[PDB]
């Protein structure tokens, strides 16, 4: 509530993980953070590889169980795909739910530029007496 | 020439009537977009569907459904293979006692309840209806988190919910029912909504599993204990209502939006109500008159506020507002010569009466709640003092308490 | 100072409207014309200069009249509530709705016929009919409650949006949004007209204002598509893209960029050999693939494009509903400034 | 070989009728239906349905290869066609022939014999059956014509040789009129029949139309089962029909009972029949007419008589011998009624709707044949024919009392019926008759009866009061039951709610283009004034028209309606052709 | 005459029970009486107590609105 | 609840009945809903038309004694042999195969007085007037 | 005015009932 209610500039830093839940509450752009930018390790993802596997490849450890497989070291590989593929910040700069994925030694000037320019920011929220945040 | 069997035989699609027809084939898909068993279960196990919930909820015949023909369009992990209308969320307008709502309905049968990318839009495209309208907004929970296949859209689509949550908070009364598991993401938009009814032994709401908090913490226990209507009403105080079942949940939502505007800035439901001329003194009535012998003659003996409460109240009809939490304080709504009205009420029955932090909190929302939608205050007021002890200062009594000041 | 005015009603063969008249022109020009030529009234009606032409001042009256009974006073004020709640169960008049679209794609029909059935009566009050033929712009009430409503005209260019068309679209919406009426947009149009002759007059900076004046317009925008929505005239003819706050289809309806024939003749532009036989064949089969998949409600329907496929006799009833919801619509956020700019 | 399944090539009402015939016969049965037919009735009351497909009959019920191909699928071995579309089209009766079925009706050869009307001229002369002064063969030319109507007097009718449904007659009052009668006669003989040819006899004035049902073998048997009385006739066409014939001399009767077996023997007929005649105001019976197909009046004579005469027709397919062996004796009295869908305040014009409530009557001496239900739906495709009403009695009077009654009790909503003149005519005293005479004949509804129908208008609200919502309540009153209509904003006492803020009620407009004044703006488009099938074009791109001129026919509900040039110009954007289906307000063309 | 009347669809009331009858349906209609206006008093109308930005468009279609309504 | 009710019709068929669509029975009055009639030319005819009729009886919301006619009218031992009958006054409760499936505001009053007379009005209970 | 069967039927009662 306090993130999605404030008016000033916001600006997000991804240095590594940012996952679920989480990642919404640590000012996702989609709670009106003004510019995100991502560090080359940041890891963006629904949750942590060893978990989405459980899920995404629930079908195939199961049969290879069936089998009678190596399903530990077929965890293995599935895990090691999937943070291949997704555990990274490339999917929300595709989505362009990060602005710039950027050398960790840029942070400084975009943070720079970004609340220079964010001196006014011209948002409104509707009409209230007050908010309800939770108490 | 030709000549089917009427079984197998579809009205010309190339004409107008087979495209009416064509739209009728469709419509009817939507009502069981997983196929029939999964109603059968749904119904064995004692639930109701998310389309059956709105239309017990809303007026008969005022349903107008939108995005009914919706699906996802993820390519992730074979999820284009499986379809389902709707994508797992229903979505509309509606009218309860005779004013419109705007109103969702997850539908745990699709992918577990889930949120994907267009289930995500179906919600927020009620949520601006409902806010640019200055309607109440109604969802009914019932999901396991984000669609895991689909990727960190998902959590792009829960943080667009809470923007609208956030931005509707105070401006239109969001009333969130928890009808099932409701795990992960699906737990912050009832949090920021104004009212929270959970179904007893039915639902749940938690962020992180049973199995990971076993794995992390060593700690056995069963989701009901972790996350069930009885945890939520007396341990966290995020429950407002904790119903025997579904109909009794709708009733509450329904008595709760009768002392409710439509929006913060229209009139309320005033009631018409035939008033008495004549001096207080000479408009007591016997019902009156039993307060004056309600305080004992020792002050070391309770009483139940209830007394005074049902007494002030017209009808003696009192909507207590989570009536399992912090019971040395009780708030509610009621009306007074049909104007609603929210009670706060010190309870000495429980600690004497004493404040303490979940009392604190308990009333300090509620009244925030009536300030927002102008709802006048009511207290009744036996305290002796705060409850005193190292754990209500460690937790934090001043800062806490600070809050209902 | 008349052509500032909302509405110009003029007697046939008695009001006529020009700045120089036939004398001056002749001897400063040398070019000869008549009054009805030069500024007749049924001429400025079809130049969209004047909105209405009537026989005779008692006509013009009774126009002014009911005119005025659709509007409120000013600005700030209510309209008349005129006979609320007719009809509150389906009727064979919304029956009749279900089989009104002809079967072939080609085949024009009269909007009339849908308009006189979709709101409380036949009490279409239309404005400025003889401007832009192929739209209509009139008044109707929905549960009593008064409604601009725009409407495409098949029967005339094919419900094309021409220049006038365009231009009489933007006014009326912006009078409409002015005096609070809302607006109900009934779509069946191939889009702009294309040519020469429209391009050369105006049409890109005319439509730009239709655009400018639909996004512009604060009051409750409900839209029902029958058939054609291609392009164009799918966006301005109150698009949810654009702002429409309800968006309704027939299963007639056709949402796509292009019609099946543009398609297939681009289609063709590639190995052009258009005297084949078996280049026909490609036609045909492409825009029989065409219109099963791609011109369609579906697409649109799925995505959420548009809220709901109807049954054609639901729509008064739905109407009623969704403007009830809309009823009171707040539009934002929108920065407050000294005004908005448009093409102009 | 014998009948097993039945397909019932036909829709509605006779659909029903067959395949209630079937099941009690213990045949199996084969529906077909066009696609507005989906959810007929018949079609969910028949063993199996096929689709036939297309929207009309002209592509549907009316297409041989269709039908056949249904009879094949289904595995059908035996066609019954009901009435209409196909029952009389003796080339379809061979193709079903040539399909090894069972063709439920009389041979091909007696279908062509007795459909062409001077060919059953013929045959009946030979029956020496009695005819009215006329015409043996074809006129040649008005010439003739004059010479016939010089010899015989006037007025004089001339009839296509081979046209129905009323328009083959025309009828000539004083001598003048016959050479545009004969041109207009054989003009649109060849239009609507392919035939020119013309006949010519004496035109009886008021006159009464009585028919004999016959049954007749494959073995040469014959039996009349009874009489009808179908004079109450709109547009030639019956709306009332009783048995047996009432008020008929017992020399009368057997000359009709004993002409029509001679006709059925000369004309080698067999299987149910009827035939038709005409009675003179001097009581001359004069042969008319023989139906080669079930009658739609059947059920009188069923109900008088005691046989089921779809069951006698598959007896007779089947070959059997006639268990009947002499003509019944009647039993009571019946009526039917025919239950259109036609607006008897506009002239009996059929129109299409909902069947929003379809209540018929029940009880003492009533029958029920319908092809509708609550939630049906009439297009403009099809005959307007809902049902019908049988009302059987002991006697004459005994079957009106129960016919005000029935009458009374029939209740339908959400479209035009004639029901309120049928409830008129039992009522009305030229019909009730003295005992001994009556006083209606073949053109008494139009030019006769007092009709005091008022237009047909719904629900629709047309006056101010109609627009406020009502509540019906009921009261009761010292035991009274009342129901009472309350207004919703009725101010009796200290009652209000006259108007909420800035409520006005007037006259709502009605649902149609502009005010009444005029008929149409001055616009190019002719438009189609209904939903229909373009049965005819007149024009051609690039003619030219002036205002009335014929710009296409539209038939909707079986009935031709002329759509005609409002103005002169060129024709400019023909876009229909014949056999298209079209809907109101659809551009048939632009005149320029 | 345009007044929507009360109907007697069904019975034939004595004229003791149409009187009985409308007795009671004018003791039970009761309420409004004469149209009564009620006064205008926007003194701490809720519009008033909402926060606006300085550039909300809600001023305009809102707040002014609310009270320029007559 | 007679949830739906609809008669047969069509040859030979009266019915005579005291519900329709939408009625409620209840259990202070005997249980018959109505009597299907049946007639033809001829018992056998009678009967074949009796199994039409029965077939095309639909009834909805409670059970009814249909399935028992639908047994009978097809049971030999009432078709008969032509010229005697097996059925007798307790052939039902012995002897049938009963092989039929089981099935699956108060109003205000208002005492007026006219003249000499009293006269309760009643009113729904709801009357908004 | 009442309508009784169609029937008008003018009904006159004091004005001043509850
Ligand atoms: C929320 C924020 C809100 C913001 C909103 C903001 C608000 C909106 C903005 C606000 C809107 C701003 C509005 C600005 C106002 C416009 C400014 C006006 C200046 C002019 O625009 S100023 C033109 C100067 N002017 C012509 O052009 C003559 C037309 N141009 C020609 O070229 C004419 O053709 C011409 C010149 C040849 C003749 O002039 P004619 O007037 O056109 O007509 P004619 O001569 O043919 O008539 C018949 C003639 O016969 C004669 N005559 C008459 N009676 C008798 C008799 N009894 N006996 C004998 N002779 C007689 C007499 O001469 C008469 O003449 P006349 O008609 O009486 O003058
Ligand atoms: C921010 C949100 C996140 O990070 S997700 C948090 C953890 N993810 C979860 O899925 C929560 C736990 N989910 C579950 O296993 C169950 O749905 C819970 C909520 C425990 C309830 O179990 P219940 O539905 O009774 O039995 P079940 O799990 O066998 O049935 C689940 C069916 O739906 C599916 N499902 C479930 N969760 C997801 C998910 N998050 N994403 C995608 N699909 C999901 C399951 O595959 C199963 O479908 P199916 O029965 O296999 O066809
Ligand atoms: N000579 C006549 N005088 C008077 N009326 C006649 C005469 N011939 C025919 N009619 C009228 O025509 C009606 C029907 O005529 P007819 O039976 O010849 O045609 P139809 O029923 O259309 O024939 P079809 O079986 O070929 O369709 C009769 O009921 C009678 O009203
Ligand atoms: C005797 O008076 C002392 C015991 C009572 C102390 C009570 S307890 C609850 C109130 N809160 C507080 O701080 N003192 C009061
Ligand atoms: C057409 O829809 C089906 C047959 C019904 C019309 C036919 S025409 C000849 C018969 N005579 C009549 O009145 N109806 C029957
Ligand atoms: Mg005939």
């Amino acid at each position: 509530y306090a993130y999605g209610e404030a008016t000033v500039a916001k600006v997000t830093v991804i240095t590594r993980k940012s996952y679920g839940g989480a990642y919404c509450v640590m000012g996702s752009k989609d709670m009106g953070a003004d510019v995100v930018v991502a560090w080359p390790t940041a890891q963006i993802a629904v949750m942590g590889a060893s978990g989405a596997v459980g899920f995404v490849y629930r079908q195939q450890l199961k049969e290879a169980a069936k089998n009678g497989e190596d399903v530990d070291a077929l965890r293995l590989e599935l895990q090691q795909t999937y943070e291949d593929t997704l555990v990274n910040p490339y999917i929300a700069a595709e989505r362009g739910y990060v602005d710039a994925v950027i050398p960790p030694s840029h942070t400084r000037g975009y943070v720079a530029n970004a609340l220079r320019l964010l001196e006014r920011k011209i948002v409104q929220m509707p009409p209230k007496k007050h908010g309800n945040i939770p108490l | 020439s030709v000549t089917e069997p009427s079984a197998e035989h579809q009205v010309d699609i190339h004409t107008t009537a087979g495209k009416l027809a064509d739209l009728k084939r469709r419509t009817e898909e939507t009502l069981h977009p997983v196929g029939e068993a999964a109603v059968d279960k749904v119904h064995a196990k004692g639930k109701l569907t998310a389309r059956e919930r709105i239309l017990a909820l809303l007026d008969e015949g005022s349903f107008v459904e939108l995005d009914a023909l919706a699906k996802h369009r993820s390519t992730n992990f074979g999820l284009e293979k499986n379809r389902p209308l709707g994508d797992g969320v229903i979505t509309g307008y509606g009218t309860i006692d005779g004013r419109d709502v705007c109103i969702f309905s997850q539908d745990a049968t699709v992918f577990g309840g889930s949120l994907g990318e267009v289930y995500g839009e179906k919600i927020v495209k009620v949520q601006e209806l409902a806010i640019k309208t200055g309607r109440p907004l109604i969802g009914i929970n019932d999901g396991a988190g984000a669609r895991i296949q689909e990727g960190v859209v998902s959590l792009g689509l829960y943080s667009r919910i809470f923007h609208n949550n956030i931005k509707a908070s105070g401006v239109i009364p969001q009333i969130s029912l928890i009808m099932g598991a409701a795990a992960g993401g699906h737990v912050y938009s009832p949090a920021l909504t104004d009212f929270v009814v959970m179904v007893d032994q039915t639902s749940q709401m938690f962020i992180t599993g049973p199995d990971v908090i076993k794995t992390v913490t060593g700690e056995d226990v069963t989701m009901e204990e972790l996350g069930g209507a009885h945890t939520h009403m007396a341990k966290s105080g995020t429950a407002h209502y904790v119903a025997s079942g579904e109909q009794d949940a709708f009733d509450y939502v329904r008595d709760l939006l009768s002392y409710l505007p439509p929006n913060n800035y229209a009139d309320p439901p005033l009631y018409p109500v035939a008033i008495p001329e004549g001096s207080i003194e000479e408009t007591l009535t016997d019902e009156d008159l039993e307060l004056d012998t309600l305080i004992p003659d020792s002050p070391n003996q309770p009483y139940d506020m209830h007394e005074v409460i049902t007494r002030i109240l017209d009808d003696d009809e009192f909507l207590e507002v989570q009536a399992g939490y912090a019971g040395n304080i009780v708030v509610g709504f009621g009306r007074v010569e049909g104007r609603p009205v929210g009670i706060v009420a010190n309870q000495p029955t429980q600690f004497a009466g004493c404040l303490d932090i979940n009392a604190s909190e308990k009333a300090a929302r509620f009244i925030r709640t009536c300030d927002c939608f102008n709802i006048p205050i009511v207290l009744l007021v036996d305290v002796p003092g705060f409850l005193p002890g190292t754990d209500q200062e460690y937790n934090g009594i001043i800062r806490r308490g600070a809050k209902l000041l | 100072s008349p052509i500032q005015t909302d509405l110009l009603v003029a007697v046939r063969d008695q009001g006529y409207m020009f700045i120089t008249g036939p004398d001056v022109i002749k001897d400063v020009t040398g070019e000869d014309v008549t009054f009805d030529e030069l500024g007749g009234a049924d001429e400025q009606a079809k130049r969209g200069n004047i909105h209405k032409v009537v026989n005779s001042e008692a006509e013009a009256y009774q126009y002014v009249r009911d005119y005025l009974s659709f509007l409120p006073s000013n600005h700030f004020d209510n309209p008349p509530i005129v006979n609320p709640g007719m009809e509150p169960e389906i009727t064979p008049h919304d029956l009749e709705l279900d089989s009104i679209v002809p079967d072939a794609d080609n085949m024009a029909y009269d909007m009339h016929e849908i308009l006189l059935r979709i709101f409380d009566d036949g009490d279409v009050f239309e404005i400025a009919e003889q401007r832009g033929p192929a739209m209509i712009t009139a008044f109707a009430r929905v549960d009593g409650h008064p409604v601009g409503v725009i409407a495409n005209q098949p029967m005339v260019l094919s419900g094309a949006i021409d220049n006038e068309a365009s231009d009489k679209a933007a006014s009326f919406i912006r009078f409409c949004d002015s005096y609070n009426l809302p607006l109900v947009f009934v779509v069946d149009t191939p889009g702009a007209m294309p040519g020469v002759a429209e391009e050369k007059g105006g049409i890109i900076k005319r439509g730009g204002r239709f655009f400018n004046a639909i996004v512009e317009a604060d009051v409750p925008k409900v839209t029902v598509i029958i058939r054609k929505a291609y392009g164009g005239g799918y966006a301005v003819m109150g698009s949810k893209q654009l702002s429409a706050d309800l968006n309704f289809a027939w299963p007639t309806a056709r949402i796509a960029v292009i019609g099946a024939e543009g398609a297939a003749q681009l289609l063709v532009k590639r190995f052009p050999d258009p005297n084949a036989p078996e280049v026909q064949k490609i036609r045909d089969d492409f825009i029989e693939g065409y219109n099963l998949n791609m011109a369609t409600p579906w697409i649109a329907a799925e995505r959420g494009y548009i809220d709901a496929v109807i049954q054609p006799h639901e729509t008064r009833l739905l109407l009623r509903k969704s403007l009830r919801l809309l009823r009171d619509k707040q539009n934002g956020p929108k920065v407050q400034r000294k005004h908005g700019l448009l093409p102009l | 070989s014998k009948i097993s399944k039945v397909l019932v090539a036909n829709r509605g009402e006779i659909a029903v009728r067959v395949i209630r015939a079937a099941k009690d016969a213990g045949l199996a049965s084969v529906a077909v239906y066009a696609e507005p037919d989906a959810d007929a009735p018949h079609v969910r009351l028949a063993d199996e349905a096929f689709a036939l497909g297309g929207q009309t009959s002209a592509e549907s019920y009316l297409v041989f290869e269709k039908i056949l191909d249904a009879a094949e699928k289904s595995g059908a071995n035996a066609i019954h066609p009901g009435y209409g579309f196909l029952s009389e089209n003796a080339d379809f009766a061979q193709a079903v022939i040539d399909a090894g079925l069972i063709w439920i009706g009389p041979s091909p050869q007696s279908i062509r014999d007795l459909g062409d009307k001077v060919t059953a001229r013929h045959i009946a002369a030979r029956a020496k059956a009695p005819l009215v002064p006329g015409t043996p063969d074809p006129v040649k030319d008005a010439d003739e014509v004059v010479a016939f109507a010089k010899e015989h007097g006037v007025p004089v009718a001339i009839k296509a040789a081979f046209g129905g449904g009323g328009r083959g007659m025309k009828v000539a009052r004083t001598l003048e009129e016959i050479p545009e009668l004969f041109e207009s006669a054989t003009r649109e003989a060849i239009a609507a029949f392919g035939r020119g040819e013309c006949f010519v006899e004496r035109y009886l004035d008021k006159p009464r139309h009585v028919e004999a049902q016959v049954i007749a073998d494959q073995h040469g048997n014959v039996v009349v089962a009874g009489t009808r009385d179908c004079s109450l006739q709109r547009r030639f066409q019956k709306l009332v029909e009783e048995a047996p014939a009432p008020f008929l001399t017992d020399a009368q009767r057997k000359e009709i009972h004993e002409s029509a077996k001679r006709i059925c023997k000369e004309a080698g007929y067999y299987g149910a029949g009827t035939v038709e005649y005409l009675v003179g105001q001097d009581g001359l019976i004069s042969f008319l007419e023989v139906n080669t197909r079930l009658q739609v009046e059947h059920p009188v004579t069923e109900e008088t008589s005691g046989i089921d005469l779809v069951r006698q027709q598959f007896k007779i397919a089947n070959g059997e011998p006639l268990d009947i062996t002499e003509d019944p004796t009647p039993r009571g009295h019946s009526f039917e009624f025919r239950i259109n869908g036609e607006d008897a305040g506009r002239g009996f014009l059929p129109a299409p709707g909902p069947v929003t409530k379809f209540v018929a009557p029940t009880g003492p001496g009533v029958r029920m044949d319908s092809g509708v239900e609550t939630g049906s739906v009439i297009g403009g495709q099809f005959d307007s024919m809902l049902a019908k009403l049988i009302v059987t009695g002991a006697t004459r009077e005994e079957a009106l009392e129960r016919s005000r009654r029935a009458l009374a009790e029939f209740t339908v909503e959400g479209l035009a019926t004639v029901i309120p003149f049928h409830r008129a005519v039992v009522s009305d005293p030229a019909f009730i008759g003295d005992g001994e005479k009556f006083d209606v004949h073949t053109r008494w509804i139009e030019t006769e009866w007092n009709n005091t129908v008022e237009p047909f208008t719904g629900g629709d609200p047309i006056e101010e009061e109609d627009t406020v919502p009502r509540q019906t309540v009921v009261v009761e009153v010292g035991g009274r039951r009342l129901e009472v209509s309350l207004p919703g904003d009725l101010a009796i006492g200290g009652g209000g709610g006259a108007a909420a803020p800035g409520v006005v009620r007037k006259k709502p407009k009605p649902r149609k283009r502009g005010g009444g004044g005029a008929k149409a703006a001055s616009g190019d488009a002719v438009t189609a004034p209904m939903q229909g099938t373009v049965v005819k074009v007149a024009v051609e791109e690039g003619q030219e028209v002036s205002a009335g001129d014929l710009v296409v026919v539209l038939e909707a509900m079986k009935m031709e309606n002329p759509v005609t040039a409002h103005k002169d110009g060129t024709i400019t954007g023909l876009a229909v052709e014949a056999g298209a289906a079209i809907t109101q307000g659809t551009v048939i063309a632009e005149i320029k | 005459d345009h007044e929507a009347h009360i109907k007697v669809l069904r019975g034939e009331p004595t004229p003791e029970e149409m009187a009985a009858l409308m007795a009671v349906l004018a003791s039970a209609g009761g309420g409004p009486a004469e149209p009564v206006k009620k006064e205008r008093n926007m003194w701490g109308h809720p519009v008033d107590k909402l926060r606006y930005s300085v550039f909300s468009w809600q001023r305009v279609t809102l707040l002014e609105r609310t009270h320029m309504r007559r």
